[PDB]
DNA sequence: TATATATATA
DNA sequence: TATATATATA
């Protein structure tokens, strides 16, 4: 998954 | 009297992680490999179960999992959340590179 | 409305 | 010098009325119809704009409207409030049986 | 549902 | 200053 920003 | 939360964590530690807009979320302290870009002081690489997303958070947003389990460990309809509850119990090492 | 208090 | 607020009100007066839990609220002193149960001493029947609720309040919780407009006349998210603001300036006579 | 803010009180 | 409660938003 990607960065939870 | 009220026990403080940890101000330091170690890789592999299981927590609840809190970000703005989302419920307290089952999560893990990942490692920060050396020979990489340093993170901002007192921020830990976080792995969220269910979504497998990541972020950097300080201790204020972190709650040790066992201690806060039944205040934060109730089902919730947000995508990934219930899968995350499942993963923090049955597969909390998933994609963990620490050890 | 009614009596509020 | 600090001018005291009225210790006496007449039917028809527009005010801000204060109850616990709520911002100062746009309101009107109603008449007490005689040949009725007499209220507690020095308390007046209050009609709230916006909600059309009623209550009995002494002068200590009453603020002359024109005098305290700018201080209490600002937008507020509470249900009825901005509706009340509209009513105290445009239709202050709603359900008033005083005259 | 289940968040955040607004704005009350303590 | 810190918390509880009402109301908007996602």
């Amino acid at each position: 998954g990607g960065v939870k920003k | 009297m009220a026990r403080p939360r940890p101000r330091e964590y170690k890789a592999g530690d299981l927590v609840f992680a809190k970000m703005k807009g989302y419920p307290h979320w089952p999560a893990r302290i990942d490692e920060l490999p050396e020979g990489a870009v340093k993170p901002p002081a007192n921020k830990y690489p976080i792995f969220f179960f269910g979504t497998h997303e990541t972020a950097f958070l300080g201790p204020k947003d972190l709650f040790p999992y066992k201690e806060y389990k039944d205040k934060f460990g109730k089902s919730n309809k947000r995508k990934g959340f219930n899968e995350g509850l499942w993963e923090i119990e049955n597969n909390p090492g998933v994609k963990f590179t620490g050890y």
